[PDB]
């Protein structure tokens, strides 16, 4: 990892690898490895805190790999978790 | 008014510690300031100057307790506990305390305050460990606590007789005792015709 | 591991580009920039650093998360004005 | 020569003759605030005018420019000046502006004197001649240095005095050679001040273990840095503590028990105030061995630990309520195992002491709690001297401190010394890991441009805790040459670089004659040749301000400079 | 065995006779003072039993369950010595602890800390009624009629099976006329938020504490516990049994005053630095950039919020007419505005609080909700948030979001102060009383400026008239304003707020959350400020104009205003003028503090209406 | 004022200034040589350690003369600094 | 009550108190040209003391 890392254009080796059997959509894939890493959580003397994770839509026409590239992020991000329309609950999502 | 309200009726510990610091101690001097028969002189105004113009090295002398303290403060003196600060001597009145419930012992009007004054001036001039002296002070302190709290319950609207209690002791019961016994005549000379 | 920190370098540049965003969010039916959207720019610059895996967001990363968060505002916007924003903005996307 | 050894009591007695009187205050110290070798020596010279009621008055001074201030100001009443932990290295009589023909009083015979005396109590080095020699006014104390090292100075100073062409070229350039080979020498640091005042008290006969502490705190500050100068002076502080401990020993504890022992005093980090692994992870020495800053280094501490038989969640415990077991044991388990790691230099005897029940505080410890509280304890030029202002307030905390009816005031020093070491040691691994040492050839470059809780080192002493720590680090890898560092930092409101100069020493255990600090010349002469703004009013003069965009020149000459 | 007791005693005796730090005997000395005022117990800390002797702390810590009740009866000899005269009783001595060992994580305590004193933290869910248990059993044979006693210590005995001098198998009864008892209380604790592994419901102990240290806390309450980690043969697996803690110190982290009639519990080297407080001429200066010191602007909701955490007065009439003395405010606006970030600051600075969200809850969940018991199989009665927020604020944030079922059942908590039932047979009014600082937004989302103000709001006239404060966060785009909050929030992410917030309070700009809460808790205790006489001739002269203006408002637009004036609002700047009167100290409310709560009743409610 | 005037009615600011003046009356006379208007706190004390706790340069009193730096410390007779301890120059006792 | 004034007593202190607070003065002089200071010390100090009991017994009568 720490060898890779410094690769000159380790970001575009990455991204180009999101979703790597899906065509094109560059701006997805972007999308989907800063969200995939994440930002950094911040407190404030105690006081204030700062939202660190990086949250993404996908909005667009039919046959697009947006569920394909969901459903590679299932497979890939260390905790995941997959919900679907009239599938998902106010409450099975939250907690009840 | 002229005078502070906190003072207005009774003494301040400092001023019960003044009181204290006028009695005669007993030490013995590190300076010869005695002049042989083969310099600056005390010319003090409120104590005998006739004992500090006469002082031998190592032979004991009694001068004021205030100037005691001042010359202990320098290392030109070493101060003679009296004798009630010995352990054999505090434990006869620990004693004569647990033995009559009825008296307090016949310890000095000072006994609290020159204990507090020659433990922290005076540290190392005890014949006795220091700390089973500061351990007796405490178990004399306690026992009479106990039996000041047995004499208020006869608070009374003619009079109290408390015979060897401190001064200290007294200071801290002043404004207690005496104003509640002055509501106890005043709602009793209240009923009289 | 990693979790990077900002240098601070970056005033002028987030601070037009969060100005420039509000002013041609103006238009009625547009994309709600909010405070949460400049925060956003600061979150995407620390997940670039993540990717490089650094402790320090350098001033590329901070191209790269503006260039992301323009893009995504222009190209959200209808066709009678993604020319002018497009013409407006370039400095931003043209950036990395 | 000034005042040697021999004579310290007629340099006391002369103020006493001089400077007692029940009328007036007519002493006054000048102390160097951020040193604590002048405030242990300070603490002790204070509690004996008190003792011989002699009416004074103490001003903490931060460096030469208020030194100039508050002499200007000076009550012509006041007819002695001590200046604790500064001042032999400056010429005096000119810095302060002196004539001495405007001090001088009875000057009748071979004879004179003055309505004023200047004592200087300084362990710095090379002296300035004309404060040694070259004065009737200024009056060095001596820890021997001079008859021991100066005598060609002395006559080469003298015949260039005297003399105000080949038999004039033949000689004059000779005693200059000698006076130019005597300056041209760096910086150092030879003696505690603490301990000439209390070889002071040995000649009046006022030694006590008060006393004896003071001189132990004072002369305990030196081992960081000083190393060879700590080991001349600890045999001499072993033979005082048996000469005044008294005659009982399986004594009971009692609450009035002071004890001082001589025992088992680890080279490890607060220990008896913090666990017993920020014991290892906080120390200098430590982090030096192991390579401790990167996450290999930190696998060597826990396997370490492992070997060693104690559990994590032990070695975690704070030392009071880790286990009695342990805490007896622990003598042995280091006898056995830290050879393996070659940490078996941190076996070390110290001074213990522990009054009462309160329980026991080191020397090192003491001196790290009193070194957080000159540190941390609470228009440029009004943003320079409201920050000068809380270094010299600080000082009284840490005066304070030193007093036992204020062991709360000690213990807020021991919690911010555990704040400090831990932002040293997250700031000294951002320099490792990010390779901010830059190799110049000459000497080692780090410039602190960004980073968390960086103005923490706009504080002198907060700079040499990192230096010291990147010092250690860099001393015990065998591969480094052993370079000078300077280590600078940025202050982002008065827009300055605080630089310092730093000597290399040799690893902690081998055992070669001392290294001097010439940075205190190269940044002068590279000043004076220079059109740039810098300060050079530090009394430790390898420390100097310099304007953000004036650094770069002046790196850019000092790696030309032949001086160092 | 009892030589070896005998000498663990006696080791403990002469500790507190002995320790000693400068002239004062401070066990002794607690003793006494704890004697005269009858609460039979001691304090020890531990670090003072570690410098006596450290192998008292050794036998301590090595089998506490065995030990302590030994240090209890060395405390009873201790006491009888220092408060009676011998040859002219005292119950057993509690001991209490204090300490400094490392606390253990909630979920990290485990089979190797079973019978050792551990420290640790979290929150109190839960306290029982108090039940007893003895110390004394009087006891009395069935068959001869021997008679005895039996003490008890209750740490990890029972009746003898042997008459002690056929007899019979189980020989012996109680006499419950000759016996004594102790109060004992359970807790439930979980642990601290920020200590929840990922992905985790927070962890929960049962613990047990005994006589003093019972009623010392209440539910919501963030705790200190020092006690020992023990364990006991529940009939609830095999050869397992239940853990709990015999609790032997509790420590409440900000003197969150527990069950507290009120009572005088401050100490006056803080009631003089509130008393020098009160009397800064920019005390509402302090207080205002006090609040969320890293969001901007919001000013005046800032400003609101101060005057919700001290709340006006209450009052009690000779008709026996309860008037509200809280405030309750409504946060109305667009996205991103720092709503739920004013919402979880409140939380934190209020001394009694609770964040919820209306998503989140119910009406019972919200209010009061009837459990049935599983063992008597009877109803009960369990507080929800407005109950656990009593004498403090709720937040409700998402206020838009809660269904209309929901919504309803705070409408007498808001105004008469109680939580009426009627449900199994169970009836009560229960009282609650706190301010409710709630967050919304508009139908739409944002508020769609040229709609009508009546068709972006969806509350009912009803709920809106409980609110004294409304204000409509109307989100604006001014590029000077946008560059002035640009800056601000970067200097929040780079750290630089960080420094800044720790300099405008060493500047005295700015007061801590812990100074704060302690400042408000105890203006709540000092004053309930009056109106002169003159302040009502301005408040009545102003309400009047207020109405008229609505009048004419309502004129225009052809209908009945959405956001109401009614007199519950005029009682709302009455209720403020009493808030601004209650920072400075204030025995009485002035022209001064009349103009101010005019002012901030126009910035919110008036000009929300306005719209 | 032996060593707020809004707040007072004009009678008692009247009074106030009369009352100042038959103190100062009853010290500037017989009896002078105790400062009436001086410490009740009795004078247990010889030498104190004094903390010069704000900045008011060379200042006279009739004793002496003392620089009272900012945060410098004197080692000085009771009885000369008191009044300087009343009037808040000066820290410690 | 308030206690009738020791007038005859009360002239005497205040003669000593005159009296010696000159001598101290003069004893002063004698330090411009053994000469140990305790002495002056406790002369000085007594002088405190007993100014101290008399201020403390007119400001309370
Ligand atoms: N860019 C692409 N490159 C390769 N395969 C693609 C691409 N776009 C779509 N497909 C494939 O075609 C199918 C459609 O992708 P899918 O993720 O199901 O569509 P979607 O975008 O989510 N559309 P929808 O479900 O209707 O909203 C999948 O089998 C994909 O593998
Ligand atoms: N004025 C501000 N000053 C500082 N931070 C702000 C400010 N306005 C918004 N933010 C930040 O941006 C985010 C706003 O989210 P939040 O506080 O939850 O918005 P909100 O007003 O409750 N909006 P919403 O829930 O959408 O109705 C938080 O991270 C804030 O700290
Ligand atoms: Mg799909
Ligand atoms: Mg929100
Ligand atoms: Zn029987």
């Amino acid at each position: 990892f720490r060898k890779i890392s410094r690769d000159r254009g380790i970001i575009d080796k990455i991204i180009s690898s999101m979703a790597p059997s899906i065509y094109g959509h560059r701006d997805i894939k972007t999308a989907v490895a800063c969200s995939l890493f994440g930002g950094v959580p911040k407190n404030v003397n105690g006081k204030h805190s700062i939202r660190g994770d990086i949250n993404v839509l996908l909005l667009g026409d039919p046959g697009t790999a947006k569920s394909q590239i969901l459903k590679y992020v299932e497979k890939t991000a260390h905790r995941a978790v997959f919900a679907t329309g009239q599938g998902a609950s106010a409450v099975g999502l939250t907690a009840s | 008014m002229s005078l502070p309200a906190h003072l207005q009726q009774t003494f301040s510990p400092e001023e019960i510690q003044f009181i204290v610091e006028n009695e005669p101690i007993k030490i013995f001097p590190r300076i010869t300031t005695r002049q042989k028969i083969r310099h600056t002189r005390w010319q003090l105004i409120t104590t005998d100057d006739k004992a500090l113009n006469n002082m031998v090295a190592m032979r004991s002398t009694e001068v004021v307790l205030w100037i005691a303290l001042l010359l202990k403060q320098q290392s030109k003196c070493s101060i003679v506990a009296p004798q009630w600060l010995t352990t054999k001597e505090l434990d006869r009145k620990i004693q004569y305390e647990k033995t009559h419930p009825d008296r307090f012992s016949e310890l000095p009007w000072n006994w609290l305050v020159l204990a507090r004054i020659l433990f922290n001036k005076a540290k190392d001039d005890f014949h006795d460990p220091i700390h089973e002296l500061r351990g007796k002070i405490q178990d004399l302190r306690e026992i009479r606590q106990i039996k000041v709290l047995k004499g208020l319950k006869y608070l009374n609207e003619s009079h109290l007789q408390l015979d060897n209690l401190s001064l200290l002791e007294i200071n801290e019961l002043r404004p207690f005792i005496t104003e509640i016994m002055d509501k106890l005549r005043e709602i009793h000379t209240a009923s009289l015709t | 591991k990693i979790y990077p920190k900002l240098h601070q370098m970056d005033m002028d540049k987030v601070s037009r580009v969060y100005a420039d965003l509000r002013r041609e969010s103006i238009s009625t039916g547009s994309f709600p920039i909010t405070v949460r959207h400049l925060e956003s720019i600061l979150r995407i610059a620390e997940s670039f650093a993540k990717m490089r895996l650094s402790e320090f967001v350098s001033s590329y990363d901070l191209d790269r998360a503006i260039k992301v968060v323009v893009d995504s505002f222009v190209d959200a916007q209808k066709v009678s004005v993604r020319r002018q924003l497009r013409r407006s903005f370039a400095i931003y996307t043209l950036g990395h | 020569m000034y005042y040697g050894i021999s004579q310290f009591s007629e340099a006391y007695n002369k103020i006493l003759r001089n400077s007692s009187s029940h009328s007036s205050c007519q002493l006054v110290i000048f102390v160097s605030c951020l040193n604590i070798d002048a405030l242990c020596a300070t603490k002790m010279l204070s509690l004996l005018f008190k003792k011989q009621l002699v009416q004074s008055q103490i001003v903490p001074i931060f460096g030469y420019s208020e030194l100039r201030r508050h002499y200007s100001q000076l009550d012509d009443n006041i007819n002695s000046l001590l200046l604790v932990g500064f001042g032999g290295v400056i010429d005096l009589e000119a810095f302060l502006e002196i004539d001495p023909q405007e001090y001088v009083i009875d000057t009748d015979s071979g004879e004179q004197s003055f309505r004023r005396d200047i004592y200087v109590l300084d362990a710095h080095r090379p002296w300035n001649l004309d404060n040694i020699f070259g004065s009737q006014i200024i009056q060095c104390f001596d820890d021997g240095t001079v008859d021991d090292t100066l005598g060609e100075q002395k006559e080469a100073y003298y015949k260039l005095l005297e003399l105000d062409r080949k038999q004039r070229k033949k000689q004059i350039h000779e005693y200059e050679g000698v006076l130019e080979e005597y300056y041209s020498q760096g910086t150092t640091v030879v003696n505690s001040i603490s301990a000439q005042i209390y070889s002071l008290l040995s000649a009046i006969g006022e030694t006590n273990l008060s006393n004896l502490w003071l001189n132990i705190l004072g002369t305990t500050s030196l081992d960081i840095a000083y190393a060879q100068v700590y080991n001349r002076l600890y045999p001499l502080l072993q033979d005082e503590v048996k000469r005044l401990t008294p005659s009982s020993r399986n004594s009971v504890k009692t609450p009035d028990t002071l004890t001082l022992n001589i025992q088992p005093d680890y080279y490890l980090f607060l220990l008896r105030h913090s666990s017993l692994y920020d014991s290892f992870y906080y120390s200098n020495y430590v982090n030096a061995k192991l390579s401790l800053w990167n996450e290999n280094g930190k696998k060597r501490l826990h396997k370490m630990f492992a070997r060693m038989g104690i559990p994590l969640s032990t070695a975690q415990e704070t030392w009071l309520y880790m286990d009695h077991s342990i805490k007896r044991e622990l003598g042995i388990i280091f006898d056995k195992n830290l050879d393996r790691y070659g940490l078996q230099d941190i076996i070390r005897d110290g001074f213990v002491r522990t009054l009462g029940y309160r329980g026991s505080i080191s020397a090192s410890e003491f001196v790290e709690a009193l070194t957080a509280l000159l540190e941390v304890g609470n228009n440029s030029a009004q943003k320079l001297t409201n920050l000068r202002k809380r270094w010299v307030s600080n000082f009284w905390l840490s005066w304070d401190a030193l007093d036992d009816r204020k062991v709360e005031l000690l213990n807020r020093g021991i919690q911010l010394a555990q704040d400090l070491q831990r932002a040293i040691f997250n700031t000294g691994v951002a320099i490792l890991e990010k390779k901010l040492i830059k190799h110049l050839r000459i000497y080692r470059l780090c410039v602190l441009q960004d980073g968390p809780d960086l103005d923490l080192y706009r504080n002198p002493l907060t700079l040499l805790r990192l230096g010291n720590w990147l010092i250690e680090c860099c001393a015990e890898s065998e591969d480094k040459q052993l370079l000078p560092m300077v280590l600078a930092s940025i202050d982002e409101n008065t827009d300055t670089y605080l630089v310092a100069g730093l000597t290399p020493r040799y690893p902690r255990g081998l055992d070669k004659k001392p290294i001097l600090n010439n940075f205190s010349m190269a940044f002068q002469q590279i000043t004076a040749e220079t059109d740039a703004k810098v300060r050079i009013d530090n009394f430790e003069s390898s420390i100097i301000e310099i304007r953000r965009e004036d650094l770069s020149p002046f790196l850019e000459k000092l790696t030309l400079s032949g001086l160092l | 065995n009892d030589d070896d007791n005998t000498e663990i005693i006696k080791s403990f005796k002469n500790f507190i006779l002995e320790f000693r730090l400068d002239s004062q005997f401070i066990y002794r000395d607690q003793l006494r003072n704890n004697i005269l005022v009858k609460n039979y117990s001691l304090t020890v800390n531990m670090e003072h039993l570690i410098g006596y002797n450290e192998d008292i702390y050794k036998k301590l810590s090595d089998e506490p369950s065995d030990i302590i009740p030994l240090f209890e009866t060395a405390i009873t000899q201790v006491a009888k010595r220092i408060s009676i005269l011998s040859r002219a009783s005292l119950p057993t001595f509690q001991l209490i602890l204090n300490s400094n060992a490392n606390q253990i994580p909630l979920r990290d305590l485990d089979s190797e800390h079973v019978s050792k004193i551990v420290r640790l933290s979290g929150i109190i869910i839960s306290t029982s009624v108090l039940s007893s248990r003895a110390t004394y059993l009087s006891i009395m044979c069935r068959n001869c009629r021997h008679t005895t006693s039996i003490t008890i210590n209750n740490f990890n005995v029972s009746l003898p099976r042997s008459c002690l001098s056929n007899c019979g198998p189980d020989p012996y009864i109680i006499i419950h006329e000759s016996s004594k008892f102790i109060d004992q209380q359970f807790l439930k604790l979980q642990e601290i938020p920020e200590l929840v592994p990922v992905g985790e419901m927070p962890r929960n102990l049962t613990m047990t504490c005994d006589r003093y240290l019972t009623n010392k806390v209440i539910p919501g309450t963030r705790v200190t516990i020092v006690g020992i980690y023990s364990i006991y043969n529940s009939k609830n697996g095999v050869a397992i049994r239940t853990p709990y803690i015999k609790i032997l110190g509790i420590q409440s982290d900000v003197e969150t005053s527990s069950i507290w009639n009120s009572v005088t519990m401050f100490t006056e080297e803080e009631e003089e630095e509130f008393l020098q407080l009160s009397r800064n001429p920019k005390l509402y200066e302090i207080l205002t950039n006090s609040i969320a010191p890293s969001i901007f602007g919001n000013e005046d909701i800032k400003k609101a919020i101060v005057c919700l955490l001290m709340g006006g007065s209450k009052k009690i009439l000779p008709d026996g007419m309860r008037l509200r003395g809280d405030i309750n405010v409504l946060l109305l606006g667009d996205p991103g505005t720092a709503k739920s970030q004013l919402l979880k600051f409140v939380e934190k600075v209020s001394p009694i609080a609770v964040y919820t969200s209306g998503k989140g809850s119910s009406a019972a969940g919200l209010t009061a909700s009837v459990q049935r018991d599983p063992m008597t199989r009877e109803f009960y009665l369990e507080g929800g948030a407005m109950v656990l927020a009593d004498g403090g604020v709720v937040c409700i944030d998402e206020f838009d979001k809660m269904r209309d079922e929901d919504r309803v059942a705070i409408h007498e908590a808001m105004e008469q102060q109680t939580i009426s039932i009627a449900k199994a047979g169970i009836t009560t009014v229960l009282n609650s009383r706190t301010s409710v600082l709630a967050a919304a937004n508009p139908i739409y989302g944002r508020y769609d400026d040229l709609k009508s103000p009546g068709d972006n709001i969806d509350f009912q006239t009803t709920i809106l008239s409980r609110f004294d404060m409304i204000f409509i966060v109307k989100d604006d785009h001014n590029e000077e304003r946008d560059i002035s909050i640009a800056n601000h929030v970067i200097n929040i992410h780079t750290g630089n707020a960080n420094a800044m917030q720790n300099q405008q309070e060493e500047n005295g700009s700015e007061i801590s959350i812990e100074k704060m809460k302690r400042y408000i808790t105890y203006c709540r205790l000092k004053c309930a400020p009056r109106l002169s006489p003159q302040a009502a001739e301005k408040l009545s002269s102003n309400f009047v104009t207020i109405r008229k203006q609505l009048l004419i408002n309502e004129l225009e637009s052809t209908e009945r205003s959405s956001i109401p004036i009614t007199i519950r609002q005029l009682e709302a700047i009455i209720r403020i003028t009493e808030s601004l009167a209650k920072l400075e100290l204030s025995p009485i409310a002035q022209e001064r503090h009349v103009d101010e709560a005019i002012r901030l009743f126009q910035a919110s409610t008036m000009d929300a209406a306005s719209q | 004022n032996g060593l707020d005037t809004n707040n007072l009615s004009h009678q008692e600011q009247e009074y106030l200034k009369e009352y100042c003046d038959l103190i100062t009356d009853l010290k500037s006379g017989d009896l002078v040589d105790i400062d009436l208007s001086g410490s009740l706190v009795p004078p247990s004390d010889v030498f104190i350690d004094v903390r010069v706790l704000k900045d008011a340069g060379e200042i006279q009193t009739e004793y002496g003369v003392f620089n009272l730096i900012k945060d410098s410390q004197f080692f000085v007779r009771q009885s000369d600094v008191e009044r300087l301890i009343q009037q808040g120059y000066l820290q410690k006792i | 009550e308030l206690l009738p004034y020791p007038h005859q007593l009360m002239k005497r202190l205040l003669n000593r108190i005159s009296m010696q607070s000159q001598l101290i003065e003069n004893i002063s002089m004698g330090f411009l040209d053994n000469e140990s200071k305790l002495p002056l010390l406790c002369m000085e100090t007594e002088l405190e003391r007993l100014k101290f009991v008399i201020r403390s017994y007119i400001r309370c009568r």
